[PDB]
């Protein structure tokens, strides 16, 4: 609808990041997505499925459907992946793109450190701001549809303002009021 | 020696320009981006001849199209800096500009004109009167910006803050605990054979801009945004030029004691997790060693562990310990 750049920032790129990338690219954003972590990670607690980031979708799928088909079709993982495969091809790394953003939205407060830590790593050169806010979604299926309709409400808010940065601290403040949450907001620098 | 490469780039941007005084403004940013890609990139030896082509669009009603000009501009004083004095005063006449987008997008690429007009300014032996003229524009473009600290709006506020950052950081002198940046620029770097401006008269604005930044800082009724960038900007400056060290760690001591009353509480959590990531930022500043004291107890009520903290704290030896311990001494009585 605007004309906003905006980021969804998770762990791994696999869950939260794309459900409300599925839903703001619905909503005609230009939205990109990351995750934070060192390498992408599905789920014994023990034993995860770990793999390097700029790794296919498909190639996931295909991994986890030779692996077991039956028990990754129970857990909704490969669901996920048929959602994910459609989107894009590859998880990207949040500290490996050079694309700038109007908004940078985290999904937890721990990913929200990790995007400002690596952004205040680097010497800024274009002097261009970002704001960047957290919205807290619980890592489950369930939880990152519910985040996923905050993070579109909470964008399309944001898209109606004719000056966002002159609006966005009193447009933050009541929408904690009505949706009873709290949204950490920070400005960084390319 | 000579070959076809420019004649077929001049044919191609010739083509573009002539299009531009007809085409619709979101045909315009298009035919400027192909303009500038080629002019200032794969034929470089054409950006004279089309500037007056591109600078003309300045007055242009469409904002999209006035912040193409900024982007061009911009991209002149990188490659092609020796044109400074010929797109200068478009800059300046941009920030009396009544779009405040347009206003944030030439604070934004004033940070590097500024950096690159001074450094080429100060390279010249003989400079002529265009660099006379371009260094007054280049005063006034900061005073301009100076001013927007007051204006109305808070993202207009916020590139100004960052701009009057790099100011103050080139207006400077660098030292042996400033950290290690592979572009950087202080007032050592400035000639003594330079008869344009005076190294001293620089130091006394760079102290002014700092002084101004300090008091804002401080103010009861600041914005959430303009404070969490004003504190990072005071953390990059005190980072970047430690003789600032003392003056920065106070703001930061008096923030942290007395939060705006205008801050709601998700404001204040954030600007706490931000003042708490510059200070641990400047506690690994070799430095901050006389205010490592001052830096803990503040992290200690930010929430940071002992372990943390002492984490932070650069090794250093003995012999330098007494150099610093007998400094700190002698320049307190």
């Amino acid at each position: 609808p605007s004309k906003l750049a905006v980021a969804v920032v998770d762990s791994s790129n696999m869950n939260r990041s794309m459900e409300a990338h599925n839903f703001l690219a619905k909503k005609g954003f230009n939205v990109r997505s990351y995750g934070t972590g060192e390498r992408v990670k599905l789920p014994a607690f023990d034993k995860p499925n770990v793999y390097e980031f700029g790794t296919k979708y498909e190639d996931i799928y295909r991994d986890l459907e030779s692996k077991d088909k039956e028990f990754y079709t129970q857990n909704g993982l490969l669901h996920m992946l048929d959602r994910n495969r459609r989107i894009k091809k590859c998880p990207e790394r949040f500290q490996d793109t050079k694309e700038q953003f109007d908004i940078i939205v985290t999904v937890e407060e721990r990913v929200y450190d990790l995007v400002v830590m690596h952004m205040e790593s680097m010497e800024s050169v274009d002097n261009r701001p970002v704001h960047v806010l957290n919205v807290d979604v619980v890592n489950n299926a369930e939880d990152a549809l519910m985040g996923a309709f905050v993070i579109t409400d909470m964008i399309n808010m944001m898209a109606k303002s004719t000056d966002l940065d002159n609006d966005i601290d009193e447009l933050i403040q009541e929408f904690e009021e009505r949706r009873k949450r709290v949204i950490l907001h920070s400005v960084l620098f390319y | 020696m000579t070959d076809e490469k420019t004649a077929t780039a001049r044919a191609k941007v010739v083509d573009w320009c002539n299009e531009l005084v007809i085409a619709s403004p979101s045909t315009k940013c298009e035919l400027l981006a192909k303009v500038q890609e080629t002019v200032l990139g794969s034929c470089a030896e054409l950006a004279e001849e089309f500037l007056e082509s591109v600078l003309s669009l300045a007055h242009d009603s469409n904002m999209e199209v006035r912040k193409q000009v900024v982007a061009f501009v911009e991209q002149v004083c990188k490659v092609k800096v020796e044109l400074l004095p010929h797109v200068i005063n478009v800059v300046s006449m941009l920030l009396r500009d009544n779009s405040a987008q347009v206003i944030k997008r030439v604070i934004q690429a004033c940070g590097s004109i500024y950096k690159n007009g001074l450094q080429y300014l100060c390279s010249l032996m003989e400079p002529g009167d265009s660099a006379e003229q371009a260094w007054n524009i280049l005063s006034l473009i900061k005073a301009q910006i100076l001013d927007m600290i007051d204006n109305e709006n808070d993202g207009i506020r916020t590139n100004a803050i960052k701009f009057l950052e790099g100011v103050v950081v080139l207006q400077s002198f660098a030292d042996e605990d400033s950290l290690k940046r592979d572009g950087d620029f202080s007032l050592a770097d400035v000639p003594d054979h330079c008869t344009l401006f005076r190294r001293e008269k620089l130091q006394e604005e760079g102290n002014n801009i700092l002084d101004i930044l300090l008091q804002f800082h401080g103010t009861t009724h600041i914005s959430s945004v303009n404070l969490i960038a004003c504190t990072s900007s005071l953390c990059t400056i005190a980072k970047m030029r430690p003789i600032f060290m003392g003056a920065v760690v106070e703001a930061f001591k008096q923030l942290n004691a007395n939060l705006p009353p205008t801050l709601t509480d998700s404001q204040v959590s954030s600007v706490r997790k931000s003042l708490k990531m510059q200070l641990q930022t400047l506690l690994k500043n070799r430095g901050a060693f006389e205010f490592a004291s001052t830096i803990r107890g503040m992290l200690v009520d930010l929430g940071s562990s002992t372990n943390e903290i002492q984490k932070l704290i650069p090794k250093m030896d003995k012999q330098e310990m007494a150099r610093r311990q007998k400094r700190i001494l002698e320049n307190a009585a």
